[PDB]
RNA sequence: AUGUUGUAAAGCACUAAUGCGCUGCGUUAAACUUUGAAGAUGUCUUUUAAGUUGUUGCCAGUGGGCAUACUGUGGUAA
RNA sequence: UGGAGCACAAGGGCACAAGCCUGCUUGAGACUGUUCCUAUUGCGGGACUGUUUGGGGGAAACCCUGGCCUAGAGAUCCCA
RNA sequence: AGUUGCGGCCAUAUCCACGGAAAAGCACCGGAACUCGUCAGAUCUCCGAAGUUAAGCCUGUGCGAGCCUGGGUAGUACUGAGAAGGGAGACCACUCGGGAAUACCGGGUGCUGCAACUU
């Protein structure tokens, strides 16, 4: 209700039952480059460069590297548009994020094809998805697995 | 509170991570260790590791990756023996012999060994320069763990070796035994220790007088043939046998697959069942 | 409600109408039921009498 | 199973010339001349009005003393006591003392400058291995076949030294 | 495809409460949480469906509101 | 396993520590730029870089521009 | 097949009781002239190799306490989207969707990386 900076995270920012503690060693070992996708997430117990609380949960992309920090860009609403943000994070808030995992494997193999393609001549780009379709056709059989006879049941009551 | 033996103490507990349950790692100190430039994307790291167990000197050098560390060259000082040493592992003079001979068995990998010849053995505080023309000397930080950092430590003595062999790694004229608290330095005080001068002196002294302790303390040194008069030289004979050839003799035999027999097996699932029921029944 | 098939997860595999009888004769019969009140779930049972299985349950509603 | 044996680990003996001053050290150059070794002086955790005591001064001296030269010491204060304990000093994990009551009867002789204090006894045991629960890298807990127990501390007693249980 | 959350309900693992029997039975929580929805909210892919905007100039009125479905807070209540 | 402490309100945080004892010190240095709370906007309070004929601690990796984090805050005109 | 040095994920790895262990290792272990540090060579620092697997480390066992994962509780509690339904109210019902939680029962009890060494 008050306005300090920290306003309002008691349940926010806390650990998580039996999972106290600094960060681990294969956090300052990760690499990051320029274009990369990025979640924030705040750990409670490092106290330098850590974020707003805004920014906990959203993903964002890289635009800059310095020897502690990085720089990156992200959207914020304000009643009828939106603005460019840039925050400033140290590594032990940050993590990879995996939420281009499906769409890279998947251009990946297209471009695989494409190459055996055109050693053999034969090619074409189009691949689309589809969405699920209607329903196929089954083919139910009663030699085993007879049926089973349900019905409404009358109602017992038990106290 | 909740006491140790009670259910409620075990509901809550976490548990520390596992090399510190054991009482190998300081996580502060690795933290520090291997921290680096986000910036930097050139290359990783390199630490020197000295470990001194109950028997040997331990040295290996170091890099650190996301699923574990990687050793990229490794010296011990059961190498030693080869080269005419066999009187005495984990003393001052086995550290120096054992990182001046990683010293030059890593520069010999990078073909950087022509270049940066060894130092003279005997010299004084002169962490070594960059000659122009050529690469510069691989960089590497001492790690020596949970030891305690004292002046005149054997893990400070594997630090000087690894100068001298021609290491670029810093450091400053402290920890070492010519050290005045002024500030000055006496570099042949460091010169009588590398040797054994303080060992043939000893042995020299109780032997003259007491015969009986000569006998217990030194039991080994003289079934094996060691006086004490020619201590200084072996030493020397072998700083200049490193200096020539220090590459591993290259033996590669096979698997020792048989000892599989000393492993006892786990019960089933069956003979746990049959083995609670005969329990019970005749209970 | 017994199992726990939902209509999004299911098949209908089969469907009949039972027709009428095209002879008429009035005979007994007898319906069991449950209903539902402003405070509960019930059970009843019901005798009449009637000239199919679909008329008789006609005629109980209709009392 | 020479590994197994017990033996004296550390000795202590301490006096408390309750408020500090002047009667410290006459206390102080007692320790040093019974034993051999500068002795170590105690303060007080709080102010108490009853017995007359501030938070922060000297209360107590003692000492710490192990190896052979314990071992005699510990020989002279118990033939003050006739060789015999009382049975119920012993304590579940290996451990046992004793007050002696007038300062001199052990020894030093008396000039009156001084005065007579008392003393404090109390020896523990232990067998070889001990270490590993002390020791910096790897710290570890020892293991129950190693351990003195009460019993075990008490027929050690009546090998050394002869002598009685009484109760 | 991949992240974020601590409400309803429930519960006693922490903080604060509450009756008995001498291990069990009984009762609680806006400023309690071992658990934990329905719902909300970030990013990638139109190389998914269905559909078919960008930049800038000169300017007005308005800044006492009210009702209701569902949902809170104060109040015996309106 | 923290059931204690950590100047002060409450919340969050912490065990070879951020708590206790102890050694040396004046980084509570001089300048310069990007960004957050935060907008159509001043003041204020934080975070992160660079440049130094620059310090302190440490064998060294490494850390330090006040206080473990969220409060302790003052335009135009005039005077020193 | 394992142990040791340095690790990643941090209880399927922790805690309590008993047992096992070929070769190496890792230890415990004998001392105090030098280095270094104490009331104390107990710890820390230096020099050793007589003795021992007793402990530590590693492995087995237990209708073991905890932890991890399933079932039951249950299509229950609660709930998104609707409609001129019932009731004095408190609140209850209907249509199309989503869906938990103790008490109780079953099964599991570390997985991996780089290097050196062992018949």
């Amino acid at each position: 209700r008050s306005k300090g900076y920290r306003r309002g995270t008691r349940y926010l920012f806390s650990q998580d039952h039996r999972k106290h503690g600094v960060a681990h060693v294969s956090k300052y070992l990760e690499k990051y480059e320029i274009g990369d996708m990025v979640d924030i997430l705040v750990n409670p117990a490092m106290m330098k460069g850590m974020p707003h609380k805004y920014y906990h949960g959203r993903t964002g992309r890289v635009y800059d590297v310095k020897p502690r920090s990085l720089n990156v860009a992200l959207y914020k609403r304000v009643r009828g548009k939106y603005v460019i943000k840039k925050i400033i994070v140290r590594i032990e808030h940050v993590r990879k994020s995996r939420c281009s995992e499906e769409s890279q494997k998947r251009i990946l193999m297209a471009a695989e094809m494409a190459r055996d393609a055109e050693s053999r001549g034969v090619v074409l780009a189009p691949s689309k998805r589809k969405i699920e379709g209607p329903r196929k056709a089954v083919e139910v059989s009663l030699d085993n697995n007879q049926p089973i006879e349900v019905g409404y049941e009358p109602h017992v009551v038990i106290f | 509170s909740n006491a140790k033996g009670t259910r409620n103490y075990h509901k809550n507990f976490q548990v520390k991570r596992r090399r510190r349950r054991e009482g190998k790692t300081d996580y502060k100190h690795r933290t520090n260790m291997i921290r680096q430039d986000s910036n930097s994307c050139g290359s990783v790291k390199h630490r020197l590791v000295v470990r001194i167990t109950g028997s040997r000197v331990i040295c290996q050098i170091v890099a650190a990756y996301m699923d574990g560390d990687r050793v990229m060259v490794y010296a011990d000082s059961r190498e030693l023996e080869r080269y005419g040493i066999n009187f005495g592992a984990t003393n001052y003079s086995a550290a120096y012999a054992t990182g001046f001979l990683i010293g030059r068995r890593a520069l010999t990998a990078m073909s950087l060994d022509e270049v940066y010849r060894p130092k003279e053995i005997d010299g004084t505080y002169s962490v070594t320069k960059d000659i122009d023309g050529e690469k510069k000397a691989p960089r590497v930080f001492l790690d020596i763990g949970l030891a305690r950092s004292t002046r005149g430590a054997r893990v400070f003595g594997a630090l000087k070796g690894a100068s001298d062999a021609g290491l670029n790694v810093p450091h400053s004229a402290a920890k070492f035994y010519g050290h005045k608290p002024d500030g000055s330095f006496d570099a042949k005080e460091l010169h009588d220790r590398i040797f054994g001068y303080n060992i043939s002196e000893y042995m020299k002294q109780l032997r003259d007088g007491d015969p009986e302790k000569y006998k217990t303390q030194f039991s080994s040194y003289i079934k094996k043939g060691i006086d004490p008069e020619e201590i200084p030289r072996i030493y020397k004979s072998a700083f200049d046998k490193i200096a020539e050839d220090p590459t591993r003799k290259k033996k590669e035999t096979k698997d020792y697959s048989g000892f599989k027999k000393y492993k006892q097996a786990r019960l089933t699932y069956e003979e746990r069942a049959k083995r609670v029921q005969a329990k019970l029944s005749a209970a | 409600k017994k199992y726990k098939i939902k209509a999004t997860k299911g098949l209908i595999i089969d469907c009949k109408e039972i027709p009428e009888p095209s002879f008429k004769e009035v005979q007994n019969y007898g319906i069991r039921f449950v209903y539902r009140s402003r405070s509960g779930v019930h059970n009843a049972y019901k005798e009449c009498r009637a000239i199919s299985k679909c008329w008789a349950i006609d005629h109980v509603l209709r009392e | 199973n020479p590994m197994r044996e017990i033996s004296i680990k550390k000795l202590s003996i301490h006096i408390c010339a309750r408020e500090s001053g002047a009667k410290l050290d006459r206390a102080a150059k007692v320790l040093e001349q019974l034993t051999g070794q500068k002795p170590v002086t105690s303060k007080a955790r709080m102010t108490i009005r009853n017995f007359g005591i501030r938070r922060n001064e000297k209360i107590a001296v003692h000492v710490n003393v192990s190896g052979k030269k314990a071992y005699e010491l510990l020989n002279t204060a118990l033939r003050v006591k006739e060789y015999e304990l009382k049975e119920s000093c012993f304590s579940n994990n290996g451990c046992f003392g004793f007050g002696i009551e007038e300062h001199i009867d052990l020894g030093l002789k008396y000039d009156p400058n001084i005065g007579i204090f008392g003393m404090d006894f109390f020896v523990i045991l232990a067998r070889p291995g001990d270490r590993v629960s002390k020791r910096k890298r790897c710290k570890s807990r020892v293991g129950n076949k190693q351990r003195v127990y009460a019993e075990d501390a008490k027929k050690w007693f009546v090998e050394n030294f002869e002598g009685v249980l009484v109760e």
